[PDB]
């Protein structure tokens, strides 16, 4: 005797895992591929006539450096980062799009702001004592001072 | 490895947030004294498809463009512009040879590849009858350096690793080669 | 990414439970965001004055020596 | 605000304070190193780093039995 | 690897936890329309602790011996 | 530390004070005033002004001491020898 | 000797060649001093922070003010949302300034 | 209209998928409840819930709703504080570890090397949301449960940590997804039997399930921590461990069951050559199929930690620190020792590829 | 806007205003989190999960000893402060927070770049745990000396017998 009135809320949680994978095996996919089409609406959206038929793109997964590497490549190259292009040769674009991520390098504010953590011998010389800065300024001031010779 | 750098792009904008990373663009090309050179414009799975066909064909040019580079004590980049354009050149003849002759094989494997996370593990079949089409109209074999001719694992004819999803366009085009070309 | 979720939540129950207290450094916080995105450069003439009264190389003080050195080179050639 | 130690206000009125006042100082000089070398791409000193985790982390067990003995202590008649 | 799609979850995650809160604040029936016995600060019956039935000595911060601290 | 910090003199004073609080029969209380005679207390008031000298010195009579004592002179001396501060929290001596 | 600068993939990182040639002049017994290993010492220490470099680039900055130049018609042109790296921007013959998809590769 | 809303959609896409995932693991949740006294009647020979919706249907609902219809008790309403912060922290512990639970390959919504650290440390903070409510509080049965949490979490912590290790050094991957991938050919279950009962009965202590239920043993602390709880804060913990439950679950299934990998690779074959890959059908079927084989699997543990609940009695929290530290830790350390040898000695060390 | 900046400003006026011990470990927690999420963007993920595998367990256990010693002493001992006097002395130290006075360094922007000779890319963990085990093993196993004497120590101080 199997009752089925037990097996009801095991088949609506199995639903419940369908729903996530469903949607999101689909969706993914379907996002990847539209993007892939070209660097503008009219193709993502509109599909030509003499087209063939669609072929899908699965999400990537355990990605290294290289992989990211590719992706701002492809990018350059198709206007998405899983663009799809087996040309032999490239746009004239692709020579000056180069993309050079130029950022800061300072401490973690919490390393600065911390009430606590900011306190230590070599913090408060870096902060109020000059006889780092000074010393290393002379470097900075010898590159202008030996231009002339 | 998704370990943030300052080279390329991070895992998220809230990344480039922290970091104020501002994304810079060049408007120069390169001085009219280093001669142009057209650059590859295959994507990625279009590259990992022929990698081991670029290798075969410009083996000569891939070593000698890396011998300069090693010789060259550190000014790797400026010495070695003429070796670095005859390797462009040798790989988009690959590919360029690729489209006129293996265009249906190709491409039938690096959409496999896009289909399958980029492994080469998942797309045997594909490769298989790319592996033919090239060596009979370019006489360029895949091989797998340091090993035995017999050892290598896309030769192999029972892998323990195989793919959990078949590509359909593969099995289709692998079942009428088989039938076909092995009467 | 923890206080990603937790923030929404730590700041809504510090003003149920002390609204002044959070105002005053709520407002602090914004009052130092809109210098910086306005560029009204209060906090620039703070670090100013403090690197100026502790003797560390200042932003006028580095571009004072380049003047003097571009007047010395220029009379050198001249 | 540093010089005229600030930092001594922030402290509890507890010994267990003391003990949060340290990890919270030696882990700011954990934070610098990963800054270090996350910046110079250097893995030495991330190996430095995850060395004055678990070091660290030796020093609060010490402390906290230490601690725990000298409750102990006060509390040790246990005639009942 | 891109981590946008995980920024936007941590997000809702942190937003959906004050939901379930902010729906019990203003789902529930004020006061008045139940019995009406006031506010729950002045209900100090209710917001008393819990002894089963009986109260006794309060040691809120009286010391607690733990036979497991060497573990 | 942990030490007493009374003087004869002190303790004397706020024992003065404490036994003014009640109706006794002569304000001038010193070190000979007995509580029966001088200051006209029965059982239950006695017992009343040493628990009330108790509460100001954070000390405790025992049953025998509190029994046989006649004078103020005797509370006095009681307070001085048994007195003691109360043990703080570890928090409190160490930080 | 113990290897330092060690690169996020277990070889040497951009510094190390630097730091390299530095050893390697120190530990030559033909110098008599340490005068002539001075010049590495500065480009390893150039490696790393990049302190006079950037000292270079706040004269340009500061220069370039004083000459009433607009910071936008000598600089280069950038962008800061990751998203908005549009096809338009990478110069794609049909490019779009449509923004461009980040979430998920 | 019209082309202004089929870019809004693409605008906000990725958000309705967050939103559907979301709504996956709630229904789950929201059902085991329900479940569990289904199958706790049928063992112990009543119903269960049949009478709130059809079929009992809506058992659930009813149970969040009234209670979200509940007055909250606290000393005064500023205290809104001390009754929530600990229920939240406990919910956004246990949320936050479904980002790297793949429902697929790459169906993630937080993909890294590192996901193995991730889910183990965002786990080790809900612990943290449990001691909270014994906030210096006056309620002596709040008190001694906070004592037996933080007992609990001692026993199973060194424990369930090294058996995930085991799998990682195994995988010699950190990266969940290349764990379910490595189980192609083998699933763990076979080679690593014991582990997979180890990590079981530290997944029952973890989420304080019996019978390790020390920390809200009716029949000792009334009501544990929650005894002072009512309407929002009892449904976040109440929540939170309900979640906890199907994350271990699924949990166990990954690690030894190959995760969402089909139990017949013939029969997966067969259902999707149905389907054209040409159409966004296939992958509407591949992924129900994928994520319907690690609901399988889930399911059987959530009906395990059901089926042991009617099954055993309640042991002492101090006779569970001397099972954990005396046997379950000699083992594991043990297997730890043992696994690197027989895969040095056939020169089988394992690579990421 | 840099939301850091907020948090910090929160966990500093609660560090000033903290009286009993609760509130003294609750400041821990209420800074390890701002280290893991800082630490999680920008810099390193790899030691933002550590953090939070390590300390968090510390915490628990820095918890359950805070049980055993609450004696009601700041319960009701009184703190005087001031509203204004908090405000005033957290808005000087928001003045100042250049932890170095190198401003080119601080306001120059630099970048790197990539190159393709690491065909073998593997995480940052793998290259720690290639040179720990490999290049400074002895560092790694005088660290297990050290993990045995705190057991040896722990057991000692803490025994009554
Ligand atoms: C599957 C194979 C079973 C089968 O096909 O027929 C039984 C089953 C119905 O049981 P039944 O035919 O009425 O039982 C025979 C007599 O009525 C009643 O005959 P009985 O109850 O006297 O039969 C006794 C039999 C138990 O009855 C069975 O044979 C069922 C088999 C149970 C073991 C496998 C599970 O033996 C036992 O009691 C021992 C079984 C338990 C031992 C421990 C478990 C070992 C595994 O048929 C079905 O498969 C349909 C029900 C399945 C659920 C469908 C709806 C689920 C809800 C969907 C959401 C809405
Ligand atoms: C925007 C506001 C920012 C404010 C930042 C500072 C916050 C207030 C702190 C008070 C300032 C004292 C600290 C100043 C920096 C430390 C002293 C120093 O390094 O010298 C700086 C100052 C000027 O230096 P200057 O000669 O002009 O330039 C350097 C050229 N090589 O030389 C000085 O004369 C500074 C004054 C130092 C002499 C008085 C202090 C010493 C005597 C009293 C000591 C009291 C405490 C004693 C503790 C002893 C403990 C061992
Ligand atoms: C929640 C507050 C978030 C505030 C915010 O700035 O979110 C910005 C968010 C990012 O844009 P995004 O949706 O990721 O674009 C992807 C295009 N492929 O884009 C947004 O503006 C998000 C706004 C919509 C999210 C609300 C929930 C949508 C689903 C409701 C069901
Ligand atoms: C995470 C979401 C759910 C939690 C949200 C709770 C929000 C409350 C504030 C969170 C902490 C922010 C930083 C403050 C440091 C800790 C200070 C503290 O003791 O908690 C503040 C709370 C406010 O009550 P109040 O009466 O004003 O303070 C006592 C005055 N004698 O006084 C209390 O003692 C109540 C403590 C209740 C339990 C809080 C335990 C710590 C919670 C940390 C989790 C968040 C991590 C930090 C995030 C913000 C970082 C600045
Ligand atoms: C296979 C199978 O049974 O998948 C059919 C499913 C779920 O069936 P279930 O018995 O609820 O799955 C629970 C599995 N247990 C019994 C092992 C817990 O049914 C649907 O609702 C679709
Ligand atoms: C999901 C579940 C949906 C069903 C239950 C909804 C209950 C909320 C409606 C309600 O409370 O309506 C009654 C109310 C006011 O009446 P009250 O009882 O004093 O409000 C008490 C609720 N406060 C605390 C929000 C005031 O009317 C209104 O003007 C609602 C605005
Ligand atoms: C969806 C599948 C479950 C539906 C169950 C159901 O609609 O349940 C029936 C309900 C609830 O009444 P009940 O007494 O609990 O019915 C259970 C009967 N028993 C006791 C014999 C088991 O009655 C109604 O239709 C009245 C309300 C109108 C419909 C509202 C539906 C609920 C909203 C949320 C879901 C859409
Ligand atoms: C304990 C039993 C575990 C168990 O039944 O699971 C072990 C096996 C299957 O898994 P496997 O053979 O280990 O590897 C995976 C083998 N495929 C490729 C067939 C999935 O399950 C059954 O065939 C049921
Ligand atoms: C072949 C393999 C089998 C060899 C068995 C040898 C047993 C020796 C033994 O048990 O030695 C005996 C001693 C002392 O025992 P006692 O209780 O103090 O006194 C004995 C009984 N009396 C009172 C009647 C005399 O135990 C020990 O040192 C305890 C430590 C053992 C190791 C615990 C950690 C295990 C980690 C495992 C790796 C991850």
């Amino acid at each position: 005797m199997i009752p089925f009135e037990a097996l009801i809320p095991y088949a609506i949680m199995f639903a419940g895992f369908c729903l996530g994978g469903g949607v999101m095996n689909s969706a993914i996919t379907a996002d990847i591929t539209k993007r892939a089409r070209g660097p503008n609406q009219e193709i993502k959206r509109n599909v030509g006539e003499d087209e063939g038929p669609r072929n899908y793109t699965k999400p990537r997964y355990n990605t290294d450096q290289w992989d990211k590497y590719f992706a701002v490549r492809d990018l350059r190259l198709t206007g998405s980062l899983r663009g799809q292009s087996d040309n032999a040769v490239a746009e004239e674009s692709f020579k000056t799009n180069s993309i050079q991520p130029y950022s800061n390098t300072r401490r973690p504010w919490v390393l600065r702001r911390h009430i606590i953590m900011k306190n230590s011998p070599t913090k408060w010389a870096r902060k109020y004592s000059s006889r780092r800065d000074e010393r290393e300024q002379e470097i900075k001031d010898d590159y202008i001072r030996g231009m002339g010779e | 490895s998704s370990t943030h750098t300052n080279d390329s792009l991070n895992s998220s904008n809230y990344v480039d947030k922290l970091k104020d990373t501002h994304f810079v663009f060049e408007n120069d090309k390169l001085p009219s004294e280093i001669p142009d050179v057209e650059e590859v414009g295959a994507t990625t799975a279009p590259l990992l498809s022929a990698a081991y066909f670029i290798g075969a064909k410009c083996q000569d040019y891939n070593d000698d463009f890396m011998l300069c580079q090693k010789e060259a004590k550190g000014n790797g980049p400026i010495d070695c512009l003429k070796e670095g354009r005859r390797v462009t050149r040798c790989a988009s003849g690959v590919l360029k040879d690729l489209n006129t002759h293996c265009s249906d094989e190709f491409r039938l494997h690096w959409q496999c590849l896009s289909f399958s996370n980029l492994e080469y593990k998942n797309c045997r079949k594909a490769e298989s009858l790319l592996n033919k089409c090239v060596f009979e109209k370019m006489n360029l074999v895949k091989k797998i350096p340091g090993i035995p001719e017999d050892r290598q694992i896309h030769l192999k004819q029972n892998p323990v690793l195989k793919p959990v999803a078949l590509h359909q366009d593969s099995e289709v085009a692998f079942k009428k080669a088989q039938n076909e070309n092995s009467i | 990414p923890y206080l990603v979720a937790f923030r929404p939540a730590v700041l809504v129950f510090f003003f149920i439970r002390q609204p002044i207290g959070a105002g005053l450094l709520a407002g602090g916080f914004l009052f130092w965001q809109a210098d910086r995105h306005f560029n009204f450069g209060i906090r620039d003439n703070i670090h100013n004055f403090k690197q100026t009264i502790l003797g560390f190389p200042t932003q006028a003080s580095k571009w004072e020596t380049f003047k003097q050195v571009d007047a010395q080179k220029r009379a050198q050639l001249v | 605000m540093d010089l005229i130690l600030l930092m001594l206000v922030a402290v509890g009125l507890n010994i267990i304070d003391i003990y949060i006042m340290i990890e919270i100082l030696i882990m700011g000089c954990t934070v610098n190193t990963i800054y270090s070398a996350s910046l110079d791409n250097d893995m030495i000193g991330l190996i430095y780093s995850l060395i004055q985790i678990i070091i660290a982390g030796v020093e609060s067990a010490i402390g906290l039995s230490i601690l725990v003995n000298y409750n102990r202590i006060r509390n040790s008649e246990e005639i009942e | 690897m891109l981590q946008d799609l995980f920024n936007n979850y941590v997000i809702l995650v942190g937003i959906l936890g004050l939901i379930f809160l902010g729906v019990n604040y203003f789902i529930v029936e004020s006061p008045r329309m139940d019995e009406n016995n006031g506010n729950i600060s002045d209900y100090i019956e209710k917001s008393g602790p819990f002894e089963c039935g009986f109260s006794s000595f309060e040691q809120s911060h009286n010391p607690i011996p733990i036979a497991f601290i060497l573990v | 530390q942990s030490a007493s910090t009374l003087t004869k003199e002190d303790v004397l004073t706020r024992s003065v004070s404490v036994l003014r609080g009640f109706e006794v029969k002569t304000k001038d209380i010193d070190l000979q005033t007995t509580f029966v005679q001088d200051l006209g207390m029965d059982s239950l008031d006695l017992n009343d002004a040493l628990v009330a000298l108790e509460e100001e010195f954070d000390v405790v009579f025992d049953d025998k001491t509190a029994n046989e004592i006649k004078t103020v002179g005797e509370v006095v001396d009681f307070v001085l020898a048994n007195y003691l501060p109360t043990e703080q929290s570890i928090n409190h001596t160490i930080r | 000797a113990p290897l330092q600068q060690v690169g996020r993939h277990g070889g040497p990182n951009k510094c190390f060649g630097e730091f390299q040639r530095v050893v390697e002049c120190m530990t030559n017994a033909k110098h008599d001093s340490y005068e002539p290993c001075n010049n590495l010492k500065n480009d390893y220490l150039e490696c790393r922070k990049h302190k006079v470099e950037r000292y270079k680039a706040f004269l340009m900055q500061k220069h370039a003010e004083e000459l009433g130049k607009d910071p936008e018609e000598i600089g280069a042109p950038f962008v800061r949302k990751r998203r908005f790296l549009t096809s338009k921007t990478l110069g794609l013959v049909d490019g779009d300034d449509y923004e461009i998809g980040v979430e998920k590769i | 209209m019209l082309n202004n809303l089929f870019d809004f959609i693409e605008y906000i896409e990725y958000w309705l998928i967050i939103v559907a995932f979301v709504a996956s693991v709630l229904i789950v949740v929201a059902y085991l409840t329900v479940a569990e006294r289904k199958t706790m009647g049928y063992m112990q020979r009543r119903l269960g819930p049949n009478a709130v919706g059809y079929y009992g249907v809506l058992m659930a609902v009813a149970d969040a709703l009234k209670l979200l219809s509940k007055e909250i008790v606290l000393p005064h309403n500023g205290d809104i504080i001390y009754v929530m912060s600990g229920p939240l922290i406990s919910l956004f512990s246990v949320l936050l570890s479904w980002a790297v639970i793949p429902f697929g390959p790459g169906l993630s919504l937080l993909d890294s090397e590192y996901s193995i650290i991730y889910l183990l440390a965002s786990g080790s903070i809900g612990v943290f949301g449990t001691v909270i409510v014994g906030w210096m509080s006056n309620s002596k049965y709040t008190v001694l449960a906070t004592v037996r949490t933080t007992a609990q979490l001692i026993s199973y912590e060194l424990v369930l940590t090294t058996v995930v290790f085991i799998i990682a050094l195994i995988v010699s991957s950190l990266n969940i997804n290349v764990i379910i991938e490595s189980q192609y050919n083998i699933w763990y279950i076979i080679p690593f039997f014991p582990l997979c009962l180890i990590f079981f009965i530290s997944a029952l202590a973890e989420t304080a399930r019996p019978p390790f239920d020390n920390v809200e043993a009716e029949s000792e602390l009334v009501s544990g921590h929650m005894t002072e709880l009512s309407a929002s804060p009892f449904v976040i913990f109440f929540l939170s461990e309900y979640c906890s439950m199907v994350l271990m679950s699924t949990l166990t299934a990954i690690f030894f069951f190959g995760g969402y990998l089909p139990f017949s690779n013939t029969i997966h074959h067969l259902i999707l050559n149905l389907f054209d890959q040409h159409s966004i059908y296939y992958f509407i079927i591949e992924g129900i199929l994928l994520s319907g084989y690690l609901a399988i699997k889930a399911n059987f543990f959530m009906f395990s930690f059901v089926w042991i609940r009617a099954a055993a009695p309640r042991l002492r929290y101090d006779l569970l620190i001397l099972f954990c530290w005396y046997v379950l830790l000699p083992i594991v350390f043990a297997i730890v020792v043992f696994a690197p040898g027989i895969l040095y000695c056939f020169d089988a060390l394992p690579v990421i590829i | 806007m840099n939301l850091e900046i907020l948090d910090l400003s929160i966990l500093g006026f609660y560090s000033l205003i903290s009286s009993n011990s609760f509130e003294s470990i609750a400041i821990l927690v209420a800074t390890i989190m701002p280290v893991i999420t800082e630490l999680w963007y920008n810099y390193s993920q790899l030691f933002a999960l550590l953090y939070t595998l390590i300390y968090v367990g510390a915490v628990v256990i820095l918890f359950v000893f805070i049980l055993s010693v609450i004696n009601e002493k700041e319960e009701y001992e009184y703190e005087y402060s001031g509203l204004f006097i908090l405000i005033l002395v957290l808005l000087l130290d928001d003045l100042d927070d250049n932890e170095s006075n190198d401003n080119d360094y601080n306001n120059v922007y630099i970048t790197d770049y990539a190159d393709w000779f690491n065909n073998y890319n593997e995480s940052d963990l793998s290259v720690i745990g290639n040179l720990l085990f490999t290049e400074y093993a002895l560092l790694l196993l005088i660290i297990s000396f050290i993990l045995l004497m705190s057991i040896i120590g722990l057991i000692l101080i803490v025994k009554k017998d």
